DNA sequence: GCATCCGTGAATCGAGG
DNA sequence: GTGTCAGTAGCTGTCACGGATGC
RNA sequence: CUCGA
């Protein structure tokens, strides 16, 4: 284990002297913001605070050298230093975390990683999208599998630029910029521009939590009165989706390449059966088998 | 006071560039319908590089924002 | 297009090359005109301009000077987006 | 048994029965006793 | 009949057994907790009647434990006493208005007394603002009602643990002696046969480096200690002896880096365990450790600190448990069993309430004084020193203010409707300081105990993630003044039952046998069956003779919740649909018009009149003068009283609290009975949702598993319409460049949209508000270096900026409140605000497509289709039902409840009158006279565990009244014949019909519903905002990039991790591309991933992205 | 372990007081190791993943 | 070491892989997904891309 | 050569305050 | 400029598991 | 913090 260690140093030509310090890197300030409050006071991220205590420590120690003080003083202000930078690094990693106000423990810049909260996990695996929304989901019987029914008003605001778009080209708005200002005003016209828009343009529906990929399909969108997503009932199952409650979020595709995406690879239609087994799964489950 | 990573705290959040997008959307339709030295003398004291007067920078400027808001305002603006 | 990524230990040299300057002062910012202190923690010579184009002593504030190092804060004038990129550094006694 | 199951077989870990195996086919040699359990095998070919 | 105390509507009760005792007060958990703490003279005389001897009020507790305060030499003393109450500052509805708090000041009388020249200077000292407990039992910080939320924490006292090794195998024992404060001490036996002790989690000492700092000589260790071989092998194995030895040794591993003293050892040795200064029993410590040693068990509770008898018994017992010992007495001490303690059984689980978690804050801050008037003492002079230099009352007021603005315990009140208020007020929470984090709660912490018997409802429970860590209070259940929770039992002396009810508390209980509620029991008192059900120590039950049982409970319903005893044939319902309907019954919303029950339980009346959200008079007299806005009492002595009704005011989640007048003028009404009742209430019961006539059956697959079908007369009268109110609020500050105003005049606005303002920008009361109207007009100016080049041409080709209230997505409705205030006007505002208005809009939503009902047994449910009137299955006489409940979810998940209640629905509906001629029938002759006649919308009462039972319920189906044309529409199995309103033919079965009571959960559509084409984007990570508050966009987690993955969406995958999120020029040129019609481009970098390097480069990590060429690129 | 006492009564006839007391042990640490269940579950998930 | 260090001990990847100066072959669908190129998978494989 | 003790890990999305 | 005693709160009510750390 | 599938 310890050739492990050393063969790493001896063939990537870096040198281990990296591992002890002479200067450290300060991150830039945005990723370390300051913030106004509506009280006039201030609040600051952890960085500054941890960043500050070690440019004090570090400009006392200039200080003493400079004023000869005793060498217990000098020494015992590095082991601070140490602390500091440590602190600044990965706080808490050696023996008590620094704490904050209300003994709370400052987050570190190796705090910024890790975890469900870490930048990997948080920001990089999965992101926050536009052109996505949300509502309590809703049996649609009359549905046909490929179907899917969505609120005017989440449509509308989905397909926003579409709508301005077609809006400007049938002279219903002077300019573009007009259109949105109609289409945030809701004026009567888009409800019939609306429908060219959505014409079959699908849209990908996702109940957390997405276990397998059938948790997540495509569907063709019918524009609906209400406010709740029309599901239809077989693909319940996959969804693994009563309607007590539950909540799905929409996706709209953009690219042709994504429109393509769902529309051959994640139309409901298309994924009938369970990867897993083979056997069928938007089949007739409960009330159509008792029917039958 | 308080911390940003604190959890009690809002987040710097910028706002969608819908508004200066569409706005420069607009003004880059209305520069097709331009001469190139009108066009040359707005994208810029500009009469050292192109070698004219500034009398001459004076009037173009101002015949040229004055084609600019006839289109606009022919669009609706 | 990018083929590696590559990673290793960072030499103090290239500490000193990524930073754009030292912050000696260990102030923040001013709590009334809201300014970063000089050499502190938000320094605009080392980190960048508050505002686009807005140097510290105020000298330049137009879009004209695009690259002038200004003589009376010593602030360079682009946008205020390399606030997100350059990175600064504490030379350790 | 259950999903710690499923989990000891995923981790390779050294499980809960332990059981042992025959390191070379041969003839069984019960050994019991109330003590302890010792039982060796006899290589049905060669072997020790 | 049923709750025959107030004045109440007589709803008649299935009840068998009878009522020894009436409900306590459901509040009183709060109330009393409060008056003890500032010792009001309820309380007093509560106390004295009680049998206390020298009672203490909470602030007196306070001021006699700092009372007096001396220096080093003692030539100075202070002492505070007599803490008393001015009239309150403002009244409650004033300080919601006006964003301050309730509270009234605080005086004590304070003394300076001077040894030096022997003269004292006495006076009256203003300690601080003290936030005061409403009559509902909340708090008022900054104008929000909040709720403090009893506390289950550790009792204090002495604690055995016997733990198993993993390696080993051998069993270990550890003790832990925890005191109300001061430094904790845990003793153990390693896996080696060696005892040792743990002082402040400190480094783990020899048990005999204790005895030896105390001055005990090793031989008399070995004296005590000598039957067992671990503790020799422990004084053996001891590294130094020596009384002055092992002291230092202590010292040295206690408070490092200082030179070791004996004396400034023996000093704090002393402090720390003996003297009251750093630690200190409560009354109740002191109680408990006296009973798990057996000593002192004759002495009043005096001693408020520990003593080294106590250490050497506890020791003692320690040792004697682990070597299989099982009796110990101490010398001089009574004989005692040898066990462990369970720490989950409320013996050990004590509950501190308000009163005790504000005194520990009021504690905290007067230490805090303290040590500052001991340094201001040795500084100001000797002769010129009033209490009013001594005392500093910062540290207080801080201390009040960071408990009740900042604590896990001062919750924001759940106000939906007053069950909700009530069960919040009455929670019982593991959680906080001084308990445990959630981190650190096994399955064990969470799970029913057999202690919380009549003390905590084992059903009502959160779900989520804090489940089993809040409990809701049983009804009967009290607290005593030791914390822990008493409930009240039935004393039996020889076999019969005696209306003498006493209180037990948990421990107390186990040493008695008590019996099951619903025991048959004779008219004198004497039991019919030898042999009863019985509850016995440690959680047993089993039958016992009638010879044996010392104690019964009071009421069947004694171990439920006030929630949970709200439902309805309970005893039929699962512990999981039940908790279901107990916690989503504190989710109703309250109704624009609200109607009591059919089938109740009882408990209805004093849930809403408990809750406080009704109005009752308080003394008895006549009605003067009723209005919709008021009521005036003239009682008979001469007096008026008005009460003043709250109209259409917002409750803390946008539910509308209205309160209307129930009496008329001149109307005699006696003290107690309800003149007004609130939302959710209907002559003084709880009314949370509607009578529906209900058919089960599918319909079409619109119901299909879950959803729910409504016939649309629910939406044209208005029945399950309900008002919620939002508030908007908007601020003028003082801005770098100028300040900004409200204003009316607004750059590039039409007075189109302007039309609804005042001349002040404000939208004017009664207009109608759709969402993205203007509602305050505010313009804030903007620098001019600030502006887009585009912009300052645009500027250029034709310097305030719109910063407007306007009306979010999603909301609108009548404004129906305006409030304004400016500093201009004397309006105190925080530092740089100018002026500030808030505008109260209000909306009244009818049931929608997707709003959420439920009932009372967890029968949930989306509503997925409103079918007109006439579409609709209707009954024989033409009556349409109004809702269509699927039947498959119905048997699956045991929830019988329903059913019954739906059949007893029906016989309430129409009533029922059985045949008393040729005797009663043999099913009925349970039932009261009461019960064998009813006429049609009668009301009813099922108690939990007694009630209807299935046999009567069968008979009162048999007996069923028929309609105005003499038909009888259900059949004796309880189920009616219905046509299908759509094609006429009739439905080939007969169908289960009844009356059910609904809910309207607040879940509702116009809430939950959201999208986002484009919007805010977090500055750091670039990604769009989270929440539909925020106009965010939904979160495509790791999961789902899975599903992505899984299907081979690369295209997609890219597309939501790079234009649509975060790529800076991806997505505005991907907007752009579509205003134009062109194509969608190709995706840039993500921002996230350049915040990424920068981070790893901040870590001191060389990170390069290099080329196919291997030249480094930026 | 199983109680030497069981639930006699059915939800048709009516649990006693005590019944429904002894039901709920059962019931709430059901919930409860459910809820952990799912989360051992979502994270050997991942594993494989 | 950029799919490792994005699934498990972030820090304890990051540390071995400053160390061993190694270089993260930017071909595989975690990565790819952080840094936002098309996965080598379904419709982002050479074959049809 | 081995027991202790350190560090790692522990479901997904969503609402409001 | 500083000068007699002048001394945390909080807390253990998680657990399985592997392997470097340490006697 | 409280809550929903």
């Amino acid at each position: 284990k310890r050739l492990k260690v050393v063969a790493a140093f001896q063939q990537s030509g870096n040198s281990p002297m990296g591992m002890v310090l002479d200067a450290v890197p300060v991150i830039p300030p945005e990723l370390r913001p300051m913030v106004q409050l509506d009280g006039g006071r201030f609040a600051t991220s952890d960085l500054n605070d941890l960043y500050r205590r070690v440019i004090n420590r570090n400009n006392r120690l200039k200080r003493l050298i400079d004023l000869g003080a005793p060498e217990i003083i000098v020494n015992n202000e590095k082991r601070m230093l140490q602390e500091s930078v440590d602190a600044l690094f990965d706080n808490g990693r050696r023996g008590r975390p620094v704490t904050g106000p209300g003994n709370r423990p400052l987050k570190s810049l190796s705090d910024l990683l890790k975890g469900k909260q870490g930048r990997f996990r948080q920001n990089l695996l999965g992101k926050r999208v536009d052109y996505s929304g949300r509502s309590v989901i809703v049996v649609g019987p009359q549905l046909k599998l490929h179907q899917c029914g969505l609120p005017k008003l989440m449509a509308l605001e989905l397909f926003k630029p579409f709508v301005m778009k077609r809006l400007v080209d049938l002279n219903h708005a002077q300019n573009i910029k007009s259109a949105k200002r109609m289409v945030e005003r809701q004026r009567p016209q888009v409800w019939d521009v609306l429908e060219e828009v959505i014409a079959e343009h699908p849209v990908l529906l996702n109940r957390a939590p997405t276990l397998h990929r059938l948790g997540i399909q495509a569907f063709e969108p019918m524009l609906v009165e209400g406010k709740a997503i029309q599901l239809h009932p077989l693909v319940c199952e996959a969804f693994n989706a009563d309607f007590d409650g539950d909540q799905m979020a929409v996706h709209l595709p953009l690219s042709a390449e994504a429109q393509a995406e769902a529309r051959i690879l994640m139309l409901s239609s298309n994924n009938i059966l369970s990867p897993a087994s083979g056997r069928p799964l938007a089949m007739p489950r409960l009330d159509m088998v008792t029917g039958l | 006071v308080g911390s940003t990573d604190q959890s009690g705290t809002p987040e710097q959040s910028t706002p969608d560039e819908v508004n200066a997008a569409l706005d420069r959307l607009l003004i880059a339709d209305a520069l097709a319908q331009l001469s190139a030295e009108h066009r040359a003398v707005i994208q810029r004291q500009i009469a050292t590089d192109l070698g004219i007067a500034e009398g001459t920078v004076k009037s173009r400027l101002h015949y040229a924002v004055r084609a600019l808001r006839l289109t606009l305002q022919e669009l609706g603006v | 297009f990018f083929d590696e990524l590559r990673i290793g230990l960072a030499t103090a040299e290239d500490i000193r090359q990524w930073s754009y300057g030292e912050v000696k002062k260990p102030e923040t910012i001013n709590y009334r005109t809201l300014k970063p202190e000089k050499d502190g923690l938000f320094c605009e010579k080392i980190f960048g301009p508050t505002r686009d184009w807005e140097c510290y002593c105020g000298k330049y504030k137009r879009v004209r000077f695009k690259g002038i190092i200004c003589e009376r804060c010593g602030v360079e004038v682009t946008r205020a987006k390399v606030r997100r990129e350059r990175m600064g550094h504490i030379e350790l006694a | 048994g259950g999903l710690p199951r499923v989990q000891e077989l995923f981790e390779a870990r050294v499980p809960r029965g332990k059981a042992p195996i025959a390191d070379v086919t041969g003839r069984v040699r019960l050994e019991d006793g109330e003590r302890f359990y010792k039982i060796t095998i006899v290589p049905d070919d060669g072997g020790e | 009949s049923n709750n025959s105390v107030p004045g109440a509507p007589n709803r008649v009760s299935f009840a068998k057994l009878r009522e020894p005792l009436e409900v306590p007060g459901l509040l009183d958990v709060q109330t009393d907790s409060f008056e003890w703490l500032i010792g009001s003279p309820r309380w007093r005389e509560s106390a004295a009647e009680r049998g206390d001897v020298n009672p203490v009020g909470g602030l007196e507790e306070v001021l006699y434990e700092l009372s007096p305060i001396e220096d080093f030499s003692g030539s100075m003393s202070l002492s505070f006493s007599d803490p008393r109450f001015d009239d309150v500052k403002a009244p409650v509805d004033e300080c919601k208005d006006k964003d301050m708090t309730y509270a009234a000041p605080l005086f004590v009388t304070a003394e300076f007394i001077n040894n030096n020249t022997g003269e004292i200077k006495s006076q009256t000292v203003f300690m601080g603002d003290f936030p005061m407990m409403t009559e509902k039992g909340t708090f008022i910080i900054n104008g929000t009602e909040r709720v403090v939320v009893s506390q289950l924490v550790r009792s204090p006292g002495v604690y055995f643990d016997e733990t198993i090794d993993k390696s080993t195998d051998k069993t270990l024992h550890s003790v832990k002696v925890i005191p109300s404060r001061g430094a904790w001490l845990e003793f153990d036996v390693d896996k080696r046969d060696t005892v040792g002790v743990r002082i402040d989690r400190k480094r783990r000492q020899p048990v005999t480096v204790l005895l030896k700092a105390l001055g005990w000589t090793s031989e008399q260790i070995v004296e005590r200690f000598g039957f067992s071989e671990i503790m020799r092998s422990t004084l053996e194995k001891d590294n130094t002896v020596g009384t002055d030895e092992a002291l230092l040794d202590i010292y040295r591993k206690l408070r490092p880096g200082e030179p070791p003293t004996k004396e400034s050892a023996q000093t704090l040795l002393e402090n720390l365990f003996f003297k009251e200064k750093r630690y200190d029993l409560a009354r109740v410590g002191r109680y408990k450790v006296n009973k798990k040693l057996g000593l002192h068990v004759g002495e009043p509770i005096t001693s408020s600190t520990l003593t080294e008898e106590d250490v050497v018994a506890t020791i003692e017992y320690l040792v004697r448990l682990h070597e299989g010992q099982t009796t110990m007495t101490v010398p001089g001490g009574v004989e005692v069993p040898v066990e462990t303690d369970d720490i989950d059984h409320f013996g050990n689980r004590r509950l501190r309430t308000v009163g005790e978690l504000i005194q520990n804050q009021i504690r905290v801050g007067m230490s805090r004084m303290e040590r500052v008037v001991r340094e201001r003492m040795t500084t100001q002079d000797v002769e010129a020193i009033t209490p009013q230099t001594l005392i500093n009352i910062r540290p207080v007021v801080a201390a009040i203010k960071e408990f009740f603005g900042t604590s896990q315990l001062s919750q924001f009140m759940d106000q939906n409707n007053p069950l909700s208020g009530l069960t919040h007020k009455r929670r019982l929470s593991a959680l906080g300081p001084g308990g445990l984090s959630r981190e650190r709660a096994g399955l064990e912490v969470r799970d029913v105990h057999p202690s919380h018997y009549g003390r905590m409802c084992p059903i009502e429970t959160p779900e989520g993630p804090n489940i089993g860590l809040i409990g809701s209070l049983s009804v009967y259940a009290r607290v005593n003044p030791f914390g822990f929770i008493e409930t009240p039992y039935r004393k039996v002396v020889d076999g019969v039952v005696s209306d003498e009810i006493v209180y037990l508390t948990a421990d107390e209980e186990d040493r008695h046998v008590v019996a099951q509620a619903n025991s048959p029991i004779d008219a004198d008192g004497r039991f019919v069956e030898p042999r009863v059900l019985v509850r016995r120590k440690a959680g047993e039950v089993e039958y016992v003779p009638s010879s044996e049982v010392d104690y019964m409970d009071v009421s069947p319903r004694q171990m439920v919740s006030v929630a949970t005893a709200m439902i309805p044939f309970l005893e039929h319902d699962d512990a999981n649909r039940a908790l279901m309907g107990a916690n989503m019954q504190r989710q109703a919303v309250p109704l624009v018009r609200s109607e009591a029950p059919l089938v109740g339980t009882g408990m209805e009346l004093r849930a809403a009149i408990d809750a406080g959200d009704v109005v009752v008079a308080e003394e008895s007299g006549v009605i003067e003068e009723v209005s919709a806005d008021y009521i005036t009492v003239m009682h008979d002595n001469g007096t008026r009283r008005t009460y003043r009704m709250r109209k259409f005011a917002r409750s803390n989640h946008g539910t509308c609290a209205n309160q209307c007048p129930i009496v008329d003028a001149g109307d005699r009404v006696e003290a107690g009975q309800v003149i007004a009742d609130g939302p959710c209430t209907d002559d003084g019961e709880m009314a949370l949702g509607k009578n529906l006539l209900v058919a089960i059956m599918p319909w079409e697959g619109h119901n299909y598993e879950d959803a729910i079908i409504l016939s649309n007369r629910l939406v044209e009268e208005d029945v399950l319409t309900s008002i919620h109110i939002e508030e908007h609020e908007i601020d003028a500050r003082d801005t770098k460049l100028g300040a900004e105003e409200i204003t009316r005049d607004i750059p590039n606005i039409s007075d189109e949209v302007l039309a609804d303002l005042d001349e002040r920008g404000i939208v004017r009361i009664g207009a109608e508000v759709r969402d993205g109207d203007i509602l305050v007009g505010k313009v804030t100016p903007k620098g001019e270096t600030e502006l887009t080049p585009e912009e300052r041409l645009l500027r250029a080709i034709f310097e305030v900026r719109d910063t407007s209230l306007k009306v979010p997505h999603g909301e609108s409705g009548k404004v129906i409140g305006i409030r304004v205030f400016s500093r201009e006007d004397e309006d105190e505002l925080p530092a740089g605000v100018n002026e500030l208005v808030r505008v109260y809009v209000a909306q009244k939503r009818k049931i929608s497509d997707g709003d959420k009902l439920a009932g009372r047994h967890g029968n949930k449910g989306v509503i997925g289709k409103i079918l007109p009137v006439e579409d609709m299955p209707f009954l024989a006489d033409g009556t349409p039902v109004d809702i269509i409940l699927n039947t498959h979810g119905v048997p699956r998940r045991m929830n019988i409840g329903q059913i019954l209640e739906t059949h007893l629905g029906w016989c309430a509906h129409s009533g029922w009158k059985v045949d008393a001629a040729k005797g009663v029938p043999d099913w009925a002759a349970r039932l009261p006279d009461e019960l064998l006649e009813a006429q049609p919308n009668a009301i009813v009462s099922t108690p939990v565990f007694d009630g209807a039972q299935e046999a009567e319920l069968q008979g009162l189906l048999s007996c069923t009244l028929p309609n105005r044309d003499g038909d009888v529409l259900v059949d004796a199995d309880g189920k009616a014949m219905l046509f299908d309103g759509r094609s006429g033919e009739p439905f080939p079965y007969p169908v289960t019909v009844g009356y059910m009571y609904i809910m309207k959960l607040h879940h509702l559509v116009d809430d939950k519903i959201h999208a986002r084409s484009t919007g805010p984007y977090s500055m750091i990570t670039q990604q769009p905002l989270g929440g539909k508050a925020q106009f965010g966009g939904q979160r495509f987690g790791e999961m789902e990039c899975w599903a992505m993955q899984a299907y081979g969406a690369a295209y997609t995958l890219q597309e939501l991790l790079t234009i649509k999120s975060d790529d800076t020029v991806g997505r505005v040129k991907v907007y752009e591309a579509i205003v134009k019609g062109e194509n969608i481009p190709e995706p840039g970098i993500p921002e996230s991933f350049k915040v990424l390097l920068k981070e790893l480069q901040s870590l001191c990590l060389n990170v390069e992205v290099l080329s196919s060429d291997g030249a480094a690129i930026e | 372990e199983f109680i030497p006492r069981p639930v006699k009564s059915s939800f048709r006839e009516g649990l006693t007081v005590l019944e429904y007391f002894i039901n709920t042990h059962g019931a709430r640490k059901g919930l409860a190791d459910t809820a952990l269940r799912t989360a051992d579950s979502g994270y050997l998930t991942r594993r494989l993943v | 070491w950029l799919s490792a260090a994005s699934f498990q001990e972030t820090t304890r990847v990051l540390t071995d892989a400053a160390i061993n100066c190694r270089s993260d072959k930017l071909n595989g669908l975690k990565e790819n997904v952080i840094i936002g190129k098309l996965i080598p998978a379904g419709t982002g494989i050479n074959r049809y891309r």
